[PDB]
């Protein structure tokens, strides 16, 4: 089975999938393709959990019923400044407008 | 493998694969091709009317679509919560997807 | 000839696919 | 005389259609004059034996909204013969909507078609709203691009 993630970081969203069997690890390998920074120096986190990097993505949690391609799994990515790491931290996404009186019932 | 990046009005960066963005006929139409001009690689659009909350929904859309479509798969409903219906709607709309 | 049209049968019971 | 019509074979077809879709179903029956006919409606996850006819043509669509569905993955189903005793299955799904598509589907669900005009929205997404899907509609597609692959 696949799994289908959003891993944000400040203002950035990463969209990726990977296996339910594949590891924590194996997605930090993901990342540091992407942004050029190694599993080293970063953290990744579901909600305010940090994850087990030798751990699968499904027993942290991912799965078909969390990690959908039309509704991914959000996964928390904090990068080590200098020799220590940043706290975690994701910007709000932007809000809709109060709904228009013909759109309720 | 080949990722790009889509840049909301509110300046979140979302970081997308090339062939899942490839589904929008704009996005498309804005990024270098192997014909059109493969040397000067174009990885990245800014999307000036389309905010994050908008943005994140239609990359969300990229991989519905990529996964389900030619697939065995039984298909699962695209969830729109109502009110970001209309917004949803205009970048569809914008975006040719 | 008369035109025969689809029917569902007397004896159909519904059932989970 | 038009082309998408069931033809008057009189030879038996048993078929199942299944509802593997989350829509509540209509089987549409073309008749032999190329006219739609509803049939009782199918709940999600539902099956159900139907006694048809060989080429005789099918379409199935949302009840309520009348979006188009696929059966067997295209967009008609029409049942030859019963081979060596067996049901035929008419497997109903979900297409993969164009977003716009999908989204037109969510405000028509949400709006009255008396207010679609009041909505704040780009002036050319007030006829897209307007024009509902309908089987004539889909009909007319179908028999044109039957006619272009034919030649």
């Amino acid at each position: 089975m696949d799994v289908f993630l959003m891993i944000r970081r400040h203002k950035t969203t990463i969209f990726t999938d990977a296996k339910e069997s594949s590891t924590v690890f194996e997605l930090k390998r993901i990342v540091e393709g992407i942004l050029k920074r190694p599993p080293d120096e970063q953290r990744l986190y579901k909600d305010d959990q940090l994850l087990d990097d030798g751990k699968t993505l499904g027993e942290c949690g991912f799965t078909s019923q969390t990690a959908r391609p039309q509704a991914p799994a959000t996964v928390g990515l904090a990068f080590r400044a200098d020799d220590t790491f940043e706290a975690l931290c994701i910007e709000p996404f932007s809000s809709p407008p109060e709904l228009p009186d013909v759109m309720k019932p | 493998s080949m990722y790009v990046k889509l840049i909301s009005s509110d300046g979140h960066e979302f970081i997308v694969k090339r062939e899942h963005a490839l589904t929008s006929g704009t996005i498309k139409a804005m990024l270098s091709g192997p014909g059109q001009f493969a040397e000067n690689e174009t990885n990245e659009v800014n999307f000036r009317e389309i905010p994050s909350h908008v943005l994140s929904k239609v990359c969300m859309y990229f991989t519905y679509k990529v996964r389900y479509t030619n697939s065995s798969t039984e298909i699962p409903e695209f969830p729109i919560a109502p009110e970001i219906a209309l917004e949803l709607l205009m970048a569809a709309n914008f975006l040719d997807c | 000839l008369e035109t025969l049209a689809p029917y569902i049968p007397m004896d159909g019971e519904d059932f989970q696919c | 005389r038009p082309v998408l019509r069931s033809v008057n074979s009189r030879e038996p077809s048993q078929v199942i259609f299944c509802n593997r879709s989350p829509r509540v179903v209509l089987p549409v029956w073309l008749n032999f004059d190329g006219e739609p006919q509803p049939y009782p409606t199918l709940p999600p996850g539902t099956g159900r034996r139907i006694h048809s006819y060989r080429g005789h043509l099918w379409l199935f669509r949302d009840a309520g909204t009348h979006d188009g569905l696929l059966v067997n993955q295209t967009e008609l189903f029409v049942p030859s013969l019963n081979v060596d005793g067996q049901p035929i299955f008419a497997n109903i799904t979900l297409p993969v909507y164009t977003l716009k598509e999908r989204c037109l589907q969510v405000v028509r669900s949400l709006v009255k078609p008396e207010n679609y005009r009041r909505l704040d929205i780009v002036r050319s997404l007030y006829e897209d709203l307007e024009d509902h899907p309908n089987v004539q509609k889909d009909l007319e597609r179908l028999t044109q691009e039957r006619i272009a692959h034919q030649r």
